[PDB]
């Protein structure tokens, strides 16, 4: 994992459901 | 059985389900980490975070829906509407409970949707933007009205279809925001929490509206053997955590 | 038997004239070719009560329902919304109940 | 210098490949990223949320709010009130949030949820069977042909909604999405179980559903939609 | 990964773990353990083509333009083709840093210039505002090689807005614009050739990365009509006399009859 | 002297090889580790599981051939044939028992291989896929019948060339697939046990024959100095490990 | 490696090591001892050429396309070329990735678009369907460089099926399709070219990597006459009439008399 | 930069190389492997199998 | 042994008689 041009959005592509489908007090 | 109190105000609700906490967060105040203007925001917390009940509008057969702008509707409610005329910026929380009773012979649905940034689209056909007084109604909000061929387009008119949620996107899919259903066999009210939803952490209320509280009859209001064909709904909207920055002249005319 | 496009939803407005359209639907002859009983489709029920939204034939094996103005709709007093089922039964006899929810709008 | 080969597939520009680019405006600072509500990491998290599926698209429903309901009445035989065949690019789920998500991705495997609610008065009662028949098998025309299925079987009162879990059951380890003869998901029926009584004699209720993914649903092979069209310019 | 089906055997329970309520706003937690008997299954497959960086970091093409006089402009936003922007429109606001790749099929020496918001273009090759001391630029021949660079993520906020529900200017203003056209603009592309010898087709071809995706949308169900508009209903002629009607443009196909499907 | 004994049935043989275990694994249950499809599998396991010997053919001078397509041939066949129109999927291992016995004065030889995927080609000319009633023929087979230029071609007819396997690919390269020969002067019998071979955990048992029994007069019957000119062939196949899952309304007409 | 010869003497056994059967359907294990004198050899001979990722992963041509306007499509399927065609049904079922080389003799700027299946492709050049956001599409010039990549194992099963002894639909359809032409596609690739200089002719490399091929078939002994077929009759005439005739095209030459080669 | 050279055999497509190559679809995950009986890893095992010799090709 | 591309489909060409030849019991 080599960051060739010393940026960090020079880089590639990077890398919990309950806020939907439960979104209940 | 439930019951809501923000200062000078309470909700309370017999057959209620539970409450709709939008996205999981409940409305806080804006972090120092998340904060871009310098000045000391204001925090009024205890006579604009309070229940503002919108007028009442009537369900009746052949309603297509009603929708309400946030913090629009509240422009002339109260201290929170006197602060968001007073200030260039502002965030705020909301909590907004829907009231619909009938009875145990009516039949029903309300799909009760909270959708960020509703950008609603064009009445129909050139390449126009919609007017700042068709989007802003104020607290009478916005008769949905139905589509047609017919329907006026002077002057930046919204859209009127209430299956395309009035930009586009197909209803039933309206389901992907803060939502719930009044359905008449079951409930009768509905409240959504909501906090404060933007890519910035103030802007100006005027300008912008967040939140749009749509309201659609997903299924008609059938009277059964009672003589009532149409049942008011009314909207009791309460700021929550509302903060505003940046005082300055009031911005009416 | 089928009734082609009922489960569905009319609109009739609201001073209508005696013998306007509220919904035309077909039927599906059950892959036997045996035909309708010509005193069929009927409306059996509504669901509060209601004349005036006799079924008629057009031509073909295509059907309407057609407000026969025995009864006035009238939006500003009730009812607003009637569903009523319509009852296809051929020559054999295979029936088929659908419902045609029928609103009234508002002419203002 | 030192010795280097350039092999095939070394000038080509792939779209879907995973390169580092040249940053231009070098010391850029970008705007501070705060918290905003509702962080979508996953687009499976929008395909699992239920959806109502258009159960009435016939061609007078469509373009109108009524094409999301059928209407139930009282009978006296039992009749199959709806099917929904299980396609992610029919038009019945294709529409949905879990099938406009699917759309997207030309194979799936997993497990659909489909909830069934009835908007009808606090006194009509009923009870349905919901049967999913698995692939293979034939659309049912019976309830006694749909009963040997998976079905779930459910009464009307005191809380309008009822899921059946439309289980994975699959030769293959994903189904395709654009439905065919050989991966076909099979159908799901709906059908009165005892009957929809209404408490007047010509009483309706109206039976809507929605769909959403289980947790097990994968996809993979991410496709153009057919969800979506450009016959004009957007100028 | 997914999770692994759990055994299940005959259950006679009280509490039903299917019968739910559409009414409370929430999806259901129902897995098939609970409708059917159930077999234990090692579940290995992911939804890594799935997530945010995955679904919409693929290099889709943003825009076209043509060379006139050895001269092109393009104004940098996702708006014209419709695919990409049904996608971006699945989210309200995305924070994304975007690479752009410039597919040309002219032969020779092609400039872009990232004119940056604020100043004038140049209005044409041979212009003077082609020298300039600090807009960034790329000399590039299509021959040997395609051009790329990353713009980072610049926003005036934490994110892009998808969809503004707001105006630039107050009530009683007159030239009012709805929509997210004043909330961003990403500057524009000016193109020029050196040469003269190939083509004039120039495709713009934008990957977003880093991508962070913040409040989850309808998928569109219909075509888009014009652009930072959000329309749909089309208006198809113009000069003959059915013009003001409008078509709808959506997706919803229709069936012959329920429950025969 | 051998036997072979799976419930409520039994094989016994007199001058019989070695079993032949089909690429070395015995049939075995599916495992979680390989399993697809969620719900629980039926396992008949004594009722399914068990010898059902098919009709006998009758091998003359001049017969070609025979084949039987697997699980096809099972189809009417006690309730594994049940249970193969009732379930939505299925898998199983075989165990094939066959038996052909003349005398001492007889001479003759029989390949008896089972192939997996036996793609069959068309019985020739045009590009026409083979129909589904010719390669499904249930327990009766497929006498082979020989090439000739004059074989009937109506309606996706299978090959009748015994010699390019009917799939184009040569006889006696057959040796591949797990056979056993029948030679009269040593052997009467041949029993070969097949594990459940698919690049796939189950399938349907009535679209897709996962195996194909061939019998082949590889030598001719020569009578001797018997008058015996034609000395039946019998198959007897017997289920092993057989699950289903996905039960389902009969998939017959 | 191979094993080494063992040395072996004169031997009087009663248990013959060569005295076999036929008839048990396994194949002798005799050595060279058995019957002769051995002497010890060291045996380095390896079979490292001849394993299956050696046998089969060497880069056939798969299929040859033509653009007739600007415009070609191909199906991707390994049946249209005998020679590969004859060492994939050796086996029964193989599990491979496989790169994807592009041998064109166009001079200019060529798109290749991988349509995953179940979408409309692109039906020209110039349509509006190669302005895609999701399908994978990769541009290159020929000269300076041929195009590669990998397409890894898209199967729905656990491998591809090289035979299918059953058929897409249930026994009362018409349409019914046997073979392995319903059980597995592996998409399309649409090429097109946006200059017009060069050639026509594009030849498609596969490599078959990472194989795991399942049960042994025999090889095939007469040559092919349709694809996802499996026929070998071949009808040579259509016009004149001996048109019924059916040749069988296949490979066992004849020697004039036994006991004398 | 770094100095390279690019000596003969660098720009040619060989069929029978072994080189690597950027994955199309990334993110795919290919469906589970399972045991399926009687995998070959070696045509050999192939070859040392007994097959029928056409001792009588006459014509 | 590098993996240039970080992906597993993406790498080069990877690396008993007796189920077959004598498949008895
Ligand atoms: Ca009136
Ligand atoms: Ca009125």
């Amino acid at each position: 994992n080599i960051n060739y041009y010393k940026d960090s959005a020079s880089s590639g592509l990077s890398r919990d459901p309950s806020k939907f489908t439960q979104p209940l007090v | 059985l439930k019951q809501i109190t923000i200062g000078n105000s309470t909700i309370t609700t017999q057959d209620s389900l539970h409450t709709v906490l939008a996205y999981g967060e409940w409305p806080t105040y804006l972090s120092d980490i998340d904060a871009t203007s310098v000045d000391k925001p204001t925090h009024p917390e205890t006579s604009a975070d309070r229940f503002y009940t919108l007028d009442s509008v009537e369900w009746q057969v052949g309603s297509h829906g009603w929708w309400w702008k946030l913090p629009d509707a509240l422009k002339d409610m109260g201290v929170f509407g006197q602060n968001m005329y007073y200030h260039s910026m502002g965030r705020s929380g909301f909590i907004i409970h829907t009231q619909c009773n009938a009875t145990k012979f009516h039949s029903g649905a309300l799909i009760v949707a909270v959708i960020p940034e509703h950008q609603l689209a064009y009445v129909g056909g050139v390449k126009v933007n919609v007017g700042y007084d068709h989007t802003h109604p104020g607290q009478s909000g916005h008769q949905i009205r139905g589509p047609s061929q017919s329907n006026d387009r002077s002057g930046g008119k919204p859209d009127e279809d209430p299956l395309f949620n009035c930009n586009g996107t197909l209803l039933g899919n309206i389901t992907i925001f803060p939502h719930q259903i009044i359905n008449l066999r079951t409930n009768n009210s509905s409240t959504i929490v909501v906090p404060y939803i933007n890519c910035v952490p103030m802007d100006n209320m005027l300008k912008h509206n967040n939140l749009s509280l749509v309201i659609i009859p997903l299924v008609p209001l059938r009277p059964g053997s009672s003589g009532i064909n149409s049942v008011p709904i009314t909207v009791t909207i309460a700021p929550y955590k509302s903060e505003f920055s940046g005082a300055m002249e009031a911005q009416r005319q | 038997l089928h009734l082609i496009l009922l489960p569905a939803t009319g609109n009739v407005a609201e001073n209508s004239p005696p013998g306007t359209s509220v919904h035309k639907f077909s039927v599906k002859l059950s892959a036997s070719l045996s035909p309708v009983i010509p005193g069929f489709p009927q409306i059996v029920n509504s669901n509060p009560l209601t004349e005036a939204f006799r079924v008629n034939w057009l031509s073909g094996t295509y059907f309407e329902v057609v407000t026969t103005g025995m009864e006035q709709l009238d939006f500003e007093t009730g009812p607003n919304i009637f569903d009523l089922q319509i009852y296809v039964k051929d020559e054999v006899g295979v029936t088929d109940l659908q419902v045609l929810t029928v609103q009234v709008t508002d002419v203002n | 210098g030192l010795p280097t080969r350039l092999p095939s597939g070394s000038q080509q520009f792939m779209t879907t490949e995973d390169e580092q680019s040249p940053n231009i405006l070098p010391g850029f600072h970008p705007s501070k990223k705060i918290h905003i509500p509702g962080m979508i990491t996953n687009v499976m998290h929008m395909a699992r949320v239920d959806s109502f599926i258009p159960i009435n698209n016939i061609q007078g429903e469509v373009g109108k709010v009524s094409m999301y309901y059928i209407t139930v009445t009282k009978k006296t035989v039992t009749e199959r009130i709806l099917v929904l065949p299980l396609e992610m690019s029919n038009t019945l789920f294709a529409t949905t949030l879990l099938g406009e998500v699917l759309n997207y991705y030309a194979n799936w495997s997993g497990s659909i949820t489909i909830t069934f609610m009835c908007v009808c008065d606090a006194f009509s009662t009923g009870k349905f069977l919901v049967a999913y028949t698995p692939p293979g098998g034939k659309l049912p025309e019976d309830r006694k042909q749909a009963m040997l299925g998976v079905h779930i079987i459910w009464d009307l009162g005191l809380q309008s909604s009822c899921t059946i879990v439309v289980p994975w059951i699959s030769s293959g380890f994903y189904r395709r999405t654009k439905a065919d003869s050989f991966t076909h998901g099979g159908y799901v029926s709906l059908w009165y179980q005892t009957a929809f009584v209404p408490p007047v004699s010509g009483g309706t209720g109206s039976i809507l559903a929605t769909c959403s993914a289980c947790p097990d649903m994968s996809v993979r092979m991410l496709r153009d939609s057919p969800m979506m069209e450009q016959k004009n310019e957007l100028q | 990964v997914v999770p692994d089906t759990k055994p299940s055997g005959p259950q006679h329970t009280t509490k039903p773990s299917i019968l739910g309520a559409m009414e409370i706003g929430a999806s259901s937690n129902a897995t098939p353990e609970s409708t059917i008997e159930t077999r234990y299954v090692y579940n290995t497959n992911t939804n890594a083509e799935a997530d945010v960086e995955m679904f919409l970091g693929r290099s889709a093409l943003w825009g076209k333009v043509t060379l006139t006089r050895q001269y092109a402009k393009w104004e940098i936003n996702f708006q014209e083709q419709a695919h990409i922007r049904k996608k971006f429109e699945f989210f309200t606001y995305l924070r994304f840093d975007m690479e752009v790749t410039i597919v040309t099929n002219n032969k020779g020496l092609m400039q872009i210039m990232f004119v940056p918001p604020g100043i004038d273009h140049p209005e044409t090759h041979d212009d003077r505002k082609w020298d300039s001391a600090s807009n960034p630029s790329v000399f590039f021949q299509p021959k040997s090689g395609f051009p790329r660079f990353t713009i980072p993520f610049t926003g005036l906020a934490s994110a892009y807005y998808m969809f503004y529900d707001g105006y630039d200017k107050p009530k009683g203003s007159d030239n009012n614009e709805y929509g997210i056209a004043p909330t961003n603009d990403m500057g524009l592309l000016c193109f020029r050739t050196l040469d003269n010898s190939g083509g004039n087709d120039v495709k713009i071809y934008v990957k977003p990365k880093h991508i962070t995706a913040w409040v989850p949308r309808p998928p569109r169900a219909t075509q888009y009509t014009h652009k930072y508009s959000t329309n749909y209903h089309y208006k198809p002629n113009s000069s003959g006399p059915d013009e003001h009607v409008l078509k709808d443009r959506h997706f919803i196909k229709t069936r012959p009859l329920i429950s025969s499907a």
